[PDB]
């Protein structure tokens, strides 16, 4: 196999492994949970954690 | 946003009962202001899409990019295989309906569309 | 030259934005609402790629006849169409893919023609049925 | 001299336009060559066989090399190719060979059987054969198009097949290109007659088939798979291959004596003959048993009178959206029997 073919096969395998993101949508009925989701997903929060 | 609804509605229900008319007017349409609530009764991006896509559902480029071949027999068999419950009665008329060269130009066919 | 993780992450975000639930399947008519919302390296230009976008929509409508389509199907489709298949596929798979795309293209072309066919058939059926009513009167 | 003059006209046909006014194609009009045939796509056979080691193409353990080269060079028929046309360099030219000169081919074919010898030892048949061979190897299309197109406009298939057979037997061969184009054209004609209704369509098909098997012996790369796929794509494999499977029409529609009268939509199974269909037609149309031997089912479009004991699914293999239209026509039993005999 050429390198391009090998990479294609690897990509196929990866996409097989890939699954839908688990993160649910941000609730919007109540501002409480809204701000909670907004602050939680902020990248700096993860970095500091 | 854009002329086509998909990239419009991420903004039209994120950037903004009456103000979304300023978006609707981009289509050239000015429906009754109360109907702006009728759409907002869908509150939801995919529901808005499923409503208005079929509202908008309710030209020559395509013709020139489908003429990828058309002899008389070619048209005859292509259309008869493609077509619905025709009875091979119209097709004598289609082969006979302007130059009579055995060739069709789809620009004139689109003209005779309506 | 290949679909990366940034592209996959963006596609996942768009999927979770067009798929309201976490069911992992969408009715095929929703498929376009994926392809045209997809941005960045995977974006398609509606003002230059109309044929290609229509081809993709019909392909993901044929994969299961009017069926609901999974995340993996659309992801495989974008993968195939985002690579120079002649370089990155085996011979038999390259032939299969190219014959599939050929079939899709001619199928969608005549699927466009069928609408004109339907309209003209309507007109001529109306005319001939009124002529058959006349002949019935002649009875 | 007539034969030689024909040859000269042939060899000078590309040098007419240059001799007269510049841009005279617009001011002088020659009607285009009418061609109603759509040859099978892809082309059925190999258009030509390459020379093994052409001394006029510039590109290109030893002793083996020479041996192989010699053996391959012996196998190749240098006299079957237009040497000077292949050997010319490739860097448009239009040919003016009107349809009334192509008719001269047939008299030349006849002359190929003329044994008379001139006082210089030249025989008419030898020069005729040389001229025809050179034309056929150079351009079969220009020399056969007239006949092929003429057949469409008139019912003279028998004459065409007789001429082609005489040509084959007198020349004793068809070089690969001649047979390639001939076969493709014949198949195209067959499919054309299959599609377009015609009074002498099936007769033409029969005539063509009576001779096709002689041409098929000279096609070099004709394989079963390719033929099958091409014919299937053209939807006319039944008329060519006995090993063709096609689900026949599920139902049939038959019209009565009067015009626009209520037809009948009858079913068609895998083992139904026209006899039961005709019996149902008689029962539906209230025809007395005394006058029951004068009515026959016939296809006006294709001009076919149906035999009682021939299966329906065989005559209408196509399972399209449109059911075949038949007619219950009344006529004298003797004439109906004669027509049935002829068609069978």
């Amino acid at each position: 196999l050429t390198v391009d073919q090998r990479r294609w096969e690897d990509l196929k395998s990866r996409l097989k492994i890939a699954q839908p993101l688990h993160l649910p949508p941000r609730p919007d009925n109540d501002g409480f949970r809204a701000k909670m989701y907004d602050i939680t997903q902020h990248p700096f929060f993860k970095r500091t954690i | 946003l854009t002329e086509e609804q998909i990239a419009e509605f991420k903004e039209a229900f994120s950037l903004f009962t009456k103000e979304l008319g300023t978006v609707m007017r981009s289509l050239g349409q000015n429906p009754t202001e109360a109907e702006l609530q009728d759409m907002i009764n869908e509150v939801d991006f995919p529901e808005f899409l499923t409503m208005m896509a079929r509202k908008m559902k309710d030209e020559i480029r395509e013709a020139f990019r489908v003429f990828d071949k058309i002899s008389a027999a070619e048209l005859r068999h292509v259309m008869t295989n493609l077509g619905e419950k025709l009875t091979d009665e119209e097709v004598d008329e289609m082969i006979r309906e302007i130059d009579g060269d055995g060739q069709v130009n789809y620009e004139e066919f689109v003209q005779m569309m309506t | 030259q290949l679909l990366s993780y940034n592209d996959l992450r963006h596609f996942q975000i768009i999927w979770n934005m067009v798929d309201d639930k976490r069911e992992g399947v969408i009715p095929t008519f929703r498929v376009k609402f994926l392809l045209r919302l997809l941005r960045g390296r995977l974006e398609v230009d509606l003002d230059k790629d109309k044929l290609l976008f229509k081809h993709m929509c019909y392909e993901m409508e044929r994969l299961h006849n009017g069926g609901d389509v999974t995340f993996h199907d659309v992801l495989s489709m974008l993968s195939y169409r985002s690579v120079d298949i002649r370089k990155s596929l085996q011979l038999e798979e390259l032939l299969a893919r190219e014959q599939l795309e050929y079939t899709i293209e001619e199928e969608v072309a005549k699927q466009t023609i069928r609408m004109w066919l339907k309209k003209c058939l309507k007109r001529i059926r109306a005319k001939q049925q009124q002529s058959c009513s006349i002949i019935h009167s002649l009875r | 001299n007539a034969v030689l003059k024909f040859h000269t006209l042939w060899r000078f046909r590309y040098q007419v336009w240059p001799r007269m006014e510049e841009g005279a194609q617009q001011i002088f009009k020659i009607p285009p060559p009418s061609i109603n045939f759509t040859l099978p796509s892809p082309v059925l056979g190999m258009p030509s066989v390459p020379m093994f080691d052409p001394p006029w193409v510039p590109q290109c353990n030893l002793q083996q090399e020479e041996e192989k080269k010699r053996l391959g060079r012996e196998a190749s028929l240098i006299t079957a190719i237009p040497i000077t046309q292949e050997a010319c360099y490739e860097p448009p030219p239009q040919a003016v060979f009107p349809a009334c000169i192509c008719a001269a081919v047939l008299p030349i074919v006849h002359l190929m059987e003329d044994g008379e010898v001139r006082e210089d030892g030249v025989a008419v048949s030898a020069v005729a054969q040389q001229v025809l061979w050179n034309c056929l190897i150079e351009d079969p299309s220009t020399v056969l198009r007239h006949f092929l197109e003429k057949l469409t406009i008139s019912n003279r298939q028998d004459e065409l097949m007789y001429m082609l057979r005489k040509l084959l037997l007198n020349i004793g061969d068809f070089p690969a290109q001649t047979s390639h184009i001939l076969f493709n054209y014949l198949v195209g004609l067959i499919m054309y007659f299959v599609r377009t209704p015609c009074e002498w369509g099936m007769d033409a098909i029969s005539a063509t088939l009576t001779f096709l098997w002689e041409v098929v012996g000279y096609v070099e790369g004709l394989f079963f798979k390719d033929l099958k796929q091409t014919m299937k794509k053209e939807q006319c494999e039944v008329k060519l291959l006995v090993t063709a499977s096609m689900p026949g029409t599920k139902t049939l529609v038959v019209h009565g004596q009067n015009e626009c009268d209520i037809p009948t939509q009858l079913p068609v199974h895998e083992d139904t003959q026209f006899e039961a269909l005709l019996k149902e037609c008689l029962e539906f149309f209230n025809i007395p048993e005394s006058q029951s031997t004068h009515y026959f089912l016939m296809d006006k479009r294709w001009n076919l009178i149906h035999y009682n004991k021939t299966y329906v699914r065989d005559i209408y293999p196509f399972r399209r959206s449109v059911s075949p239209q038949l007619n219950l026509v009344h006529m004298h039993p003797e004439k109906g029997q004669e027509l049935i005999q002829k068609q069978v």
